[PDB]
């Protein structure tokens, strides 16, 4: 929100689980040990569009995720173009 | 060797670009002002809009005789 | 463009790529690395013989380089770059900048993850109807 | 003069809406 | 009401509340109703036809 | 790349036609739109119906 | 000689596209528009204006004129202007709110040539608002107008056959 949608879940471990997503998640960041300790809902959103390919894998045990900025980008959008 | 159409033939050569057609019929300022309101514009183009819009509209319909629908 | 041609990779001619607001804003061009020459799919409608470099092809939008990515690793290689480029050179700099390859830590950035609360009980409606005293936004 | 009461459907049902397609072009700009 | 305005611990145990609560039967006992008021329409009607 | 219909900005930008279609069609939905206070909101139904 | 021109799709990049072929480029079309906007700019507009309002001017008649509401009309009017010097009004202000997209606003005055131009970097806009009036005022004067050479000429006609 620009963009808002929650996939975070527990693990956020990131080996046979998700990758998927046209730029947006740069994610290894760790936090203070899980496991795996790779955590967090995310990297900077502000690049790309709205696929909920953002789960579909690995994951968000609670809410998918999906189209939910409103606010939002031509570059967000596909076309201006 | 000889045939080929020794450099055959150019062009200068095939440029075009730089002096194709003297380019406008004369008609220099045949106009300039000459009819103003849009070449006066600053400001309008309400004014005209109720005008033109005013005939088209008033006598495009009113009467005379009816010749009706 | 003849005068200069700087060109690495090679088409031929597609109705396809960028037209006119990739000049009006942001341009997004990608480039590799490559062994021996190799023919490829494209996005766009396809197809064409890589060789080398820069190597440094455009593309229309972010979407795309990437989209190569998973092109470009199946059939593999180490190495493949995406820049963004304006009219008026930088700023968003796009793959260069720490690392790359997103699982790995040098740092941070980004994404917190919760807002101010955690995934638990919103049940809980939204609250205060929007005055600029209390942190409801970010 | 005889028979004459039509101007209120062009400057309404025509007319007014050419104002506002003009005008309210305010949408987009003014 | 349910999603700009309402408060689940301003209203708790408290009868709006319960119609949260108990709902999963609420449509059930509604969509019963229709099932029903569906087939038994349609046997009277085609079997008519 | 201009700024634009005016209570929104998530509307106020995009270029593409939402921003028409959506401009009308919110401006009904005083309650959380960029103005809105309870005593906003509130009167801005009253002077409204 | 080369196959066709030194072969090339576009001007030369592959990448941006258009599959530049006849009709989009070829030494005969390209040409059968310059003076006209369509390559250049020939003259400030102003002019261009009126070819541009008068050719497209002494068009629709016969559409409503032959084809008109009740058609093949007995009046001194029609063969006409007409509806249709309506239609160059209608027309010709839809043209100006669209003039409100570029103002960009100067005078800096040349129909007058120093040196090749090259625009420079014409491609996009570079028209001001005082440019786009200047055309979409020798539309009117080219629309209405143009409308009367059309009916003002008996029609000798031809007929169907
Ligand atoms: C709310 C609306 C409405 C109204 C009031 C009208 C009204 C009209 N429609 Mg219409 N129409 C409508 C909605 C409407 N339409 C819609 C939604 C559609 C789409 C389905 C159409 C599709 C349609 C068609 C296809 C046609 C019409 C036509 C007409 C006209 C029929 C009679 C006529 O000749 O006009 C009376 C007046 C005029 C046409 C303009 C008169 C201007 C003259 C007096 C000027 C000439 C003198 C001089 C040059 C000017 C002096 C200026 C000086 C001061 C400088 C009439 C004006 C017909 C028509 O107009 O053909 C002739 C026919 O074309 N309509
Ligand atoms: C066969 C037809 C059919 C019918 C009967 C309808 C009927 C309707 N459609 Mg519709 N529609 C259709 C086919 C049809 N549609 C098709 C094929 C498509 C696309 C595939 C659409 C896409 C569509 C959309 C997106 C919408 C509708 C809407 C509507 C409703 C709005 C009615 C209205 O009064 O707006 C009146 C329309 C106008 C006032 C705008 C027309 C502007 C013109 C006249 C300007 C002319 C420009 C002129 C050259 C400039 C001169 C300048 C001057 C103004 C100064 C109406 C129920 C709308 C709706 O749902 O609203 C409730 C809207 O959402 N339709
Ligand atoms: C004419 C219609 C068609 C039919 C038959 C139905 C039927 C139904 N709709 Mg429905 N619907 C339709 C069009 C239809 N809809 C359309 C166009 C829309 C909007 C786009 C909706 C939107 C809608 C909603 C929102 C809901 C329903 C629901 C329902 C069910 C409500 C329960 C009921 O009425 O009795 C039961 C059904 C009938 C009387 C229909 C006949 C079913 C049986 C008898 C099949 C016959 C067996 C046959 C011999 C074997 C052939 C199969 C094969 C082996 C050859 C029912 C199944 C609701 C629901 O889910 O209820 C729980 C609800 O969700 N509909
Ligand atoms: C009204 C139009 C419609 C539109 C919007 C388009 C648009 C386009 N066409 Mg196209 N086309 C159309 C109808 C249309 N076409 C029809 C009906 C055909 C016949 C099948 C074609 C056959 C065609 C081909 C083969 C090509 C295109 C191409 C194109 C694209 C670029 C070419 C260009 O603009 O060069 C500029 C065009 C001109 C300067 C046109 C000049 C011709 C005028 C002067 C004729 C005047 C008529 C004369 C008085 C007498 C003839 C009488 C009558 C029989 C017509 C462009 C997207 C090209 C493409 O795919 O994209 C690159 C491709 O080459 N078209
Ligand atoms: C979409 C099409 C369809 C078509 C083909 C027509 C055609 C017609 N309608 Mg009509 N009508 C329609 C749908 C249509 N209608 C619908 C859907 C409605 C209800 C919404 C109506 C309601 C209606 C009414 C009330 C009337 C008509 C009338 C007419 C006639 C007069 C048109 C006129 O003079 O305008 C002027 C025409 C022009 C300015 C045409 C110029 C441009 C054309 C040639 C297209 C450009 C192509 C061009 C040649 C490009 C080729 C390449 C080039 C470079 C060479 C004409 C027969 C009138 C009539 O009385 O019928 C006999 C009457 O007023 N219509
Ligand atoms: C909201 C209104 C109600 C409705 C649905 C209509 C509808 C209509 N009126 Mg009308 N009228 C009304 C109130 C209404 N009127 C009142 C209060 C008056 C007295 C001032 C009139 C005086 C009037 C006249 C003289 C005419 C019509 C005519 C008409 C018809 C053509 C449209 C027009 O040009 O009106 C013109 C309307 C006015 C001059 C009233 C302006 C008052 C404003 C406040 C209302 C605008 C409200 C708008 C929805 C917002 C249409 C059936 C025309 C007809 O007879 O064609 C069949 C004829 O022109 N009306
Ligand atoms: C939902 C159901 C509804 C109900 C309550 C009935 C009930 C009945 N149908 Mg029937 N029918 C229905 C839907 C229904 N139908 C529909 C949807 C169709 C179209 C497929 C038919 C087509 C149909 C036919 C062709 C016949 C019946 C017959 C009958 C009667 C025979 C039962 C019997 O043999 O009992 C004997 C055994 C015990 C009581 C045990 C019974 C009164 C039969 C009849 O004789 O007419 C009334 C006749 O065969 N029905
Ligand atoms: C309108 C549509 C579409 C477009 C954009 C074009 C565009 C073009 N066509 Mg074309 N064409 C089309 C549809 C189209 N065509 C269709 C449907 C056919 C019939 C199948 C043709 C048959 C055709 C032929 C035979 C030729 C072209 C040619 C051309 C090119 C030159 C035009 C010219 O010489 O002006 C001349 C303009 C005039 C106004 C001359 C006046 C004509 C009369 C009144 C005298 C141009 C790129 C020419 C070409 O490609 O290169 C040589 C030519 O060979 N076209
Ligand atoms: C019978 C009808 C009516 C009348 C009197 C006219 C009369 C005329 N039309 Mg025309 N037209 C009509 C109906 C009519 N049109 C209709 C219904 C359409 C449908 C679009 C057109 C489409 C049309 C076009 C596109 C053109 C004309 C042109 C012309 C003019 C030039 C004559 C010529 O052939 O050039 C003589 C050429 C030489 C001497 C060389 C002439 C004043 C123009 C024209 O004909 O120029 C070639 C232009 O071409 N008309
Ligand atoms: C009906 C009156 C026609 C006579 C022309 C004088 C009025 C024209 C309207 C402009 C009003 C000011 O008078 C004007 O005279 C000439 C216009 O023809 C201009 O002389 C020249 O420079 C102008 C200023 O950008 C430009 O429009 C042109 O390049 C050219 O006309 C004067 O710079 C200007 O001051
Ligand atoms: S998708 Fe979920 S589980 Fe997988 S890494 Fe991301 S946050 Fe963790
Ligand atoms: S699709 Fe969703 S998860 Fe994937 S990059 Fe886009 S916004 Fe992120």
């Amino acid at each position: 929100m620009s963009h808002s949608v929650k996939i975070y879940d527990t693990c956020i471990g990131c080996t046979q689980c998700v990758r998927a997503c046209p730029t947006d998640v740069l994610e290894m960041i760790p936090w203070g040990g899980c496991k795996a300790k790779q955590i967090a809902s995310a990297p900077r959103t502000e690049d790309c569009v709205g696929c909920k390919r953002c789960e579909s894998a690995c994951p968000t045990d609670f809410l998918s995720v999906r189209v939910y900025l409103w606010h939002e980008t031509t570059r967000s959008m596909g076309l201006a173009y | 060797d000889l045939e080929d159409l020794g450099n055959t033939t150019g062009q200068w050569d095939s440029y075009g670009s730089d002096a194709p057609s003297p380019y406008n019929p004369l008609q220099s300022k045949l106009f300039e002002t000459f009819a103003a309101p849009f070449t006066k514009r600053g400001l309008l183009l309400k004014f005209l809009i109720l005008g033109g819009g005013s005939t088209l509209a008033y006598l495009s319909a009113t009467a005379s005789g009816d010749i009706l629908p | 463009e003849l005068d200069p041609n700087t060109p690495s990779p090679i088409f031929g001619g597609s109705t396809g790529g960028l037209l006119r607001k990739a000049q009006v804003e942001e341009f997004y061009v990608i480039t590799w690395d490559s062994p021996k020459e190799q023919i490829f799919e494209m996005p766009t409608g396809g197809a064409a013989i890589m060789r080398e470099g820069p190597n440094l092809l455009k593309l229309a939008r972010k979407e795309q380089c990437l989209a190569l990515g998973t092109r470009l690793r199946s059939k593999y290689k180490i190495k493949y770059q995406f820049y963004r480029v304006f009219p008026n050179g930088e700023v968003q700099y796009l793959h260069p900048k720490d690392g790359v390859y997103p699982e790995k830590v040098n740092a941070g950035r980004q994404g917190v993850g919760q807002n101010f609360r955690s995934i638990g009980k919103n049940v809980s409606p939204i609250e205060v109807k929007f005055t600029g005293k209390q942190p409801y936004d970010l | 003069m005889i028979n004459l009461p039509s101007l209120f459907v062009p400057l309404v049902g025509l007319l007014f809406p050419a104002v506002a397609m003009a005008s309210l072009f305010l949408h987009v700009e003014k | 009401f349910f999603i700009r305005d309402y408060n689940p611990e301003q209203n708790a145990d408290n009868v709006l509340a319960r119609m949260l609560e108990h709902k999963e039967a609420i449509i059930s006992h509604l969509s019963w109703a229709s099932l029903f008021l569906g087939f038994h329409t349609l046997g009277l009607y085609v079997h008519n036809d | 790349a201009l700024r634009i219909p005016r209570f929104s900005q998530g509307i106020a930008q995009d270029p593409t036609t939402r921003r028409i279609w959506f401009g009308i069609a919110t401006a009904h939905d005083f309650e959380s739109h960029d103005d809105i206070t309870e005593g906003r909101l509130y009167q801005n139904i009253f002077a409204s119906h | 000689k080369p196959t066709y021109q030194v072969i090339q799709p576009i001007n030369g990049d592959p990448f941006i596209g258009s599959l530049e072929t006849p009709v989009t480029s070829s030494p005969l079309i390209a040409w059968y528009l310059s003076n006209l906007p369509a390559y250049r700019t020939a003259v400030s507009p102003l002019l261009r204006g009126i070819e541009v309002g008068l050719a497209h001017g002494y068009l629709l008649v016969g559409p409503f004129v032959k084809a008109g509401p009740l058609r093949n009309t007995e009046i001194a009017g029609q063969a006409g202007s007409l509806a249709a010097g309506g239609l160059v009004v209608i027309l010709s202000l839809c043209l100006t709110i669209y003039g409100i997209s570029s103002f960009n606003e100067g005078a800096p005055s040349t129909a007058p040539s120093l040196t090749l131009t090259g625009r420079k970097k014409e491609p996009d806009q570079l028209q001001t608002a005082d440019g786009w009036a200047k055309f979409t005022g020798g539309f009117f004067f080219g629309g209405i107008s143009g409308v009367i050479w059309a009916y003002f000429l008996l029609y000798v006609l031809d007929l169907p056959y």
